[PDB]
């Protein structure tokens, strides 16, 4: 029910969709009102960013969210994270290293990457309950972005941590 | 003095022939030729970008009376609000102990909780909004998206093809003078954080020593 | 014929001689405003 | 190399969009946004990417001159670095060119700024449509009485020195950003940082003295 | 580029073709039409020069290398014999040419032996080489003789024989600069051309070439 013009759209019972976005990529709700995407290339380029910020900040919403509840489950904060190397896993016993190391792998895992490339499958993993997994991909990196855009305002307006920030609403 | 055509104003006069755009043909209000980053070459995004700007512009129209009249009719002694008559700090008097009521005078609005206030802007807005992009709605309008007419004309001024074309040009470039108003209102309230009328009345007293060149090493990155 | 561009010269680069003035005399270089 | 479908593209064996075709210079084939999927766009976006270029470079050289001058006693100037420069003009004698009293003495900031304000606007105006130094061909490359040295005679060496113009403009924008974001963190100038890392590499750099105090 | 034919890089860049002699027609490796003495205007006497720059190259970047590598050692222990002039009387050391260090690889204590087995052998080679045949299976070429001095086939494409050729005529070339520049600063300075290269970068403003200019003035 997310294909086609019975698609649940960003203003619901309003129809008015865009000429070219008409339902049927993934998530196609039919939010474009800077019409940013008329140009087909320009609409595949978007798309393979969404889909990558998408996968990136379920990361780094995961990897945010874990230290400081294991602190209180027994610096833990999410921005106070690089200070400790001037690092021991999990408390359990040169910068220039893990830079240059970390800059040659992730550029060779990329080049290999750039040469379906938005969807390879395969050695990194009904074709109806498939596209209902990208979809769910989709919703929960939407909401991932939105949550990661929260936690970097918080830190930057309020100094402490996310959840910390939670317990004290509460 | 032409505003369509191809024998028009443009947007740097006597210098503006070989800047003009081929897809930037004087059709619609308000054009200069001004489009040197290329970000309207797609007949769609043109569209999108004309009805991002009119509204901008109309907001913007609307907000510098907004931020300017409590100011006014402050100095003129015809009310009372504190501090609130200042743009950055109206928003504060909803926390304050008799709260914010319009006018000053108690017996208007006298309202203390911003939940109530923010939620029926919310629906108001998520009404709106919406029936402004469904295109259609339980008024009468003249079938365009942008000029609606009809109800939203109650005197009608826009019947005359030519008058009505003047008034969108008229309505254009208001809309872009308030727009770089309200930009200004916005930096000056950052950099000085004083009121405008403030810094008019500064300006005014010593125009060589209280300019904008005044406040240059404010910001000074220090060791 | 290297190192240098082969290239009447007037006080700008892109102007027109007047018409009193036709070059002929010795320092003409069409100026005068 | 740098021109047709074989050039060098920006991933070295790693790497392309159908636009990208190998003909206008300094392409290596860096479009993953497709921000250039229109030709009048791409057209634009050449253009204001040559104008910043040669801006670039002549920002990063007027950064680099008078402080480099000044820290090796050639001259006094009134504030050699860079950003502290502009506010010589509130001093007591003024601002004078190279430390000289009897070389500029300016005293007026909105003098300044009316000349400066008329002055580029018109030839502003004369660039985009031609006007006492020539009339507008080639919008980036005119030539004729810019070019008297006559170095861009041959179109071989013409395509070479424009891939040049374009790569030392790209290194100067990319040392431009440093410059700033650096003068906005380390509160110095540019050529004093350089001068304290050679000192100590080991010890003075980003990360042991700026990384931890950024958040 | 290109380095053959009318069309090869030259010795003045665009202002070359005003001094081209009509001899120098680019058919030989590190040709650049630089002749302005007609010296080599005699067919007989090109090929004697050529011959003549092309062993005086090689010689040259043996000697630029061996005056380089023995200071970057010092790995080793020299003290007075680390520069590449004052190692000469380190035989007349009553202690041995101690190479690299080691008292008792060489151990050379005369220098009478040492210059005759030098002569000899040195008769012998050059004598040889001069002649150009012998006991030696070579191609034919006095100034490359390849076969036997050419033990891993580099030089088997004419073409990339003659890149080759070209590279280290230009190689030799450069190294000969560098030795007379190492003669000249030797004559002058009196120090090692890493110590000079050193002091020039403490402070290169002070510590040039025209820091020592007056110290040749004549007095009366
Ligand atoms: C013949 C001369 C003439 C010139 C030179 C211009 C030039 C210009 N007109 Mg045009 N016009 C001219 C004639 C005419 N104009 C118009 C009608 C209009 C309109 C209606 C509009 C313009 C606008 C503009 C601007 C377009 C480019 C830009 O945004 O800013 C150019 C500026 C720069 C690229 C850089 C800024 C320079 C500045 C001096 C910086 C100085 C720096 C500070 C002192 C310190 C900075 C600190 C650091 C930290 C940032 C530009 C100032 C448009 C505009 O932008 O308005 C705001 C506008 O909307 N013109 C008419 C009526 C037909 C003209 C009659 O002949
Ligand atoms: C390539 C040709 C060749 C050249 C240019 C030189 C050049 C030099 N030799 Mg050497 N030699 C050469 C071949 C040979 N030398 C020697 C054996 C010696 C001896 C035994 C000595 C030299 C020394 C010297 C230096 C004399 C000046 C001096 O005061 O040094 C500046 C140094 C000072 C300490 C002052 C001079 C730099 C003499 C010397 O003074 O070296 C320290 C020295 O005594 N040479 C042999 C025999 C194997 C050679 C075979 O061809
Ligand atoms: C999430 C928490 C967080 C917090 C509390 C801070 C805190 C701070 N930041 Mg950092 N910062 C953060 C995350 C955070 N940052 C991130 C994610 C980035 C992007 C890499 C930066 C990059 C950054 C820059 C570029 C600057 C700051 C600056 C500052 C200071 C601004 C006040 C001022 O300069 O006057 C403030 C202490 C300023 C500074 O240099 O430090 C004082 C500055 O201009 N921050
Ligand atoms: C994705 C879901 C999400 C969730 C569950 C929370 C949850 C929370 N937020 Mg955060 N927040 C988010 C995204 C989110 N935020 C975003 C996108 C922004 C804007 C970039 C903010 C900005 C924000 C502010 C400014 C404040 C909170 C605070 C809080 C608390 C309740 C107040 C409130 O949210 O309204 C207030 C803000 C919004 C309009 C949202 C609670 C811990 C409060 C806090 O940190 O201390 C308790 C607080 O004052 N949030
Ligand atoms: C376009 C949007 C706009 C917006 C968002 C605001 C916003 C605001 N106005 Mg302004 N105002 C506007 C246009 C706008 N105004 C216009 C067109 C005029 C007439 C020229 C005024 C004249 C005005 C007066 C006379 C007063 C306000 C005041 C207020 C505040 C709340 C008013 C209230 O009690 O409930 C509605 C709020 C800061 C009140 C106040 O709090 O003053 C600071 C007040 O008494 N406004
Ligand atoms: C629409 C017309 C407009 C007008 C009439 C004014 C008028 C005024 N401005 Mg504002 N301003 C505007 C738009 C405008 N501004 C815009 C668009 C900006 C953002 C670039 C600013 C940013 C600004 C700053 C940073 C400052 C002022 C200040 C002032 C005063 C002195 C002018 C000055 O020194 O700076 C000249 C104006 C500009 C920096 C650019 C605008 C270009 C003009 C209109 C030409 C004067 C009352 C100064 C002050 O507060 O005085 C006490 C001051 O500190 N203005
Ligand atoms: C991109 C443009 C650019 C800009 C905007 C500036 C801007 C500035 N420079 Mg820099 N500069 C630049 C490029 C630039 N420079 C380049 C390429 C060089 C190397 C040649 C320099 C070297 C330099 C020196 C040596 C000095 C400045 C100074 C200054 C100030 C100008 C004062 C004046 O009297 O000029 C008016 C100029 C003219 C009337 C023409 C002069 C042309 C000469 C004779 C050639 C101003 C802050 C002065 C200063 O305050 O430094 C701290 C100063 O003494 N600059
Ligand atoms: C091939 C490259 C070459 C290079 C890289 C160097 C490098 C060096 N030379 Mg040597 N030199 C060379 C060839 C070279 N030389 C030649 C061919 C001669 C003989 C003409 C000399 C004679 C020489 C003298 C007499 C001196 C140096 C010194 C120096 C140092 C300072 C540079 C300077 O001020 O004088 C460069 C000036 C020249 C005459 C060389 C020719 C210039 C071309 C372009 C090179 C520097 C480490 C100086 C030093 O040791 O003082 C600390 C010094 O006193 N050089
Ligand atoms: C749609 C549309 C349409 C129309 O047409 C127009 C418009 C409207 C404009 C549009 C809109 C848009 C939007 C809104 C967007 C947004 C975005 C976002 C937010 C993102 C994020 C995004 C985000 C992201 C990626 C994030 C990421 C993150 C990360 C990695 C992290 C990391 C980390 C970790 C692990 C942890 C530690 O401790 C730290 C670190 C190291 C740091
Ligand atoms: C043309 C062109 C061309 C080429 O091609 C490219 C380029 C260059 C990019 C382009 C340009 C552009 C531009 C310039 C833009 C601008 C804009 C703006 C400024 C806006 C504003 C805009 C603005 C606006 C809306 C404003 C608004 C406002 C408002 C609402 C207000 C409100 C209020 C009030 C009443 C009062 C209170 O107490 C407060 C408040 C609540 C706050």
């Amino acid at each position: 029910e997310w294909y086609g013009p019975n698609r649940p759209q960003f203003l619901g019972p309003f129809s008015n969709p865009p000429s070219y976005l008409k339902g049927e990529f993934p998530g196609d709700y039919g939010w474009d009102t800077a019409g940013l995407s008329a140009d087909p290339e320009t609409f595949a380029r978007y798309r393979e960013l969404e889909v990558i910020h998408a996968r990136w900040a379920m990361l780094g919403a995961l990897g945010c969210v874990t230290p400081e509840l294991l602190q209180r489950n027994g610096e833990a904060v999410w921005f106070k994270a690089g200070a400790q190397i001037f690092l021991d896993y999990l408390g359990n016993p040169s910068i220039v290293a893990i830079l240059l190391t970390q800059l040659v792998l992730m550029g060779l895992i990329e080049g290999y990457r750039v040469n379906d490339a938005l969807y390879p499958g395969e050695a990194f993993d009904d074709p109806d309950t498939f596209a209902e997994l990208k979809v769910k991909e989709l919703k929960n990196g939407r909401l991932a972005m939105v949550s990661m855009l929260g936690f970097g305002v918080q830190g930057l307006i309020t100094r402490k941590g996310p959840i910390e920030n939670l317990a004290d609403h509460l | 003095v032409e505003f369509y055509g191809p024998d028009r104003a443009k947007w740097l006069g006597p210098f503006s022939e070989g800047s003009v755009p081929s897809y930037l043909k004087g059709e619609f209000p308000g054009d200069y030729g001004w489009d040197t980053a290329g970000l309207s070459a797609d007949p769609e995004t043109f569209a999108r970008y004309r009805e991002i700007e009119v509204i901008h512009a109309r907001w913007a129209m609307l907000g510098a009376l907004g931020c300017l009249t409590p100011e006014l009719l402050q100095n003129n002694g015809a009310a009372d609000f504190g501090e609130a008559a200042v743009w950055f700090k109206a928003g504060a008097s909803i926390f304050n102990e008799d709260g914010l009521n319009y006018l000053g005078n108690p017996s208007l609005i006298h309202a203390q909780s911003i939940v109530a206030v923010l939620l029926t802007q919310l629906v108001i807005m998520g009404a709106a909004e919406a029936y402004r992009y469904s295109g259609e709605g339980p008024v009468e309008t003249s079938g365009d998206s942008l000029y609606p007419g009809g109800f939203f004309d109650p005197l009608g001024l826009a019947d005359d093809p030519d008058t009505l074309a003047e008034l969108k040009v008229k309505e254009i470039k208001n809309g872009r003078l308030a727009m770089f108003s309200m930009f200004g209102f916005f930096v000056q309230g950052l950099v000085t954080g004083k009121s405008p009328l403030e810094n008019l009345a500064d300006h005014l007293a010593e125009p060589s020593v209280n300019n904008g060149f005044a406040s240059a090493t404010k910001f000074l990155p220090l060791p | 014929g290297a190192g240098y561009r082969q290239y009447d010269a007037l006080w700008l680069p892109n102007t027109e001689r007047p018409a009193w003035l036709d070059g002929s005399l010795p320092g003409d270089r069409g100026f005068d405003p | 190399e740098f021109y047709g479908p074989d050039r060098v593209k920006f991933l070295g064996p790693f790497s392309t969009p159908s636009y990208l075709k190998g003909e206008y210079p300094g392409d290596y084939g860096w479009d993953t946004a497709g921000l250039s999927a229109d030709p009048e766009t791409f057209a634009r976006y050449r253009e204001l990417e040559v104008i910043h270029a040669r801006w670039a470079m002549l920002g990063a050289l007027g950064c680099v001159t008078p402080e480099l001058l000044q820290r090796n006693g050639a001259a006094n100037f009134g504030e050699a670095v860079w950003f502290k420069a502009g506010a010589q003009i509130f001093q007591e004698g003024g601002l004078d060119y190279l430390g000289n009293p009897n070389l500029v003495h300016a005293q007026s900031i909105v003098a300044i700024l009316l000349t400066q304000v008329v002055l580029m606007g018109l030839i502003e105006g004369y660039r985009v449509n031609g006007g006492p130094a020539g009339e507008v061909v080639d919008p980036i490359y005119p030539g004729e009485a810019f070019d008297p040295l006559g170095l861009a005679d041959d179109p071989d060496t013409l395509a070479e020195l424009k891939v040049k113009e374009i790569k030392n403009g790209r290194l100067a924008m990319v040392s431009m950003f440093g410059f700033f974001i650096q003068a906005i963190v380390t509160g110095k100038g540019p050529v004093q940082n350089l001068s304290d890392h050679l000192a100590s590499p080991s010890t003075d750099n980003f990360y042991s003295l700026y990384a931890k105090t950024l958040a």
